[PDB]
């Protein structure tokens, strides 16, 4: 008869960075014209 | 708005350019909100003060 007891304490902290870029293929830009 | 002529102007609706470096960002004609009813010679809209 063998008995073993274990107690485990874990502290895990982290952080993250995210970057995004969304485009529209139907209207990708607006144009402005200077005229006389 | 300011007036330097000899006659008054009624329903003043100016058109203005907006230029940053050499690019005209937009040209706006005044709407009902920005129209001055009276502008006597030598006066200013909105009035002084």
């Amino acid at each position: 008869h063998t008995t073993d007891n274990s107690t485990a304490v874990q502290d895990s902290n982290g952080e993250s960075w995210n970057t995004g870029l969304s485009i529209n293929k139907g209207e990708s830009a607006y144009i402005n014209a200077n005229v006389r | 708005y300011y007036n330097t002529g000899t006659a008054p102007m009624y329903k003043v609706t100016p058109t203005t350019n907006l230029v940053l470096d050499g690019d005209t960002l937009s040209t706006i004609k005044a709407q009902e909100n920005q129209i001055g009813n009276n502008l006597s010679p030598g006066d200013t809209y909105p009035k002084k003060g």
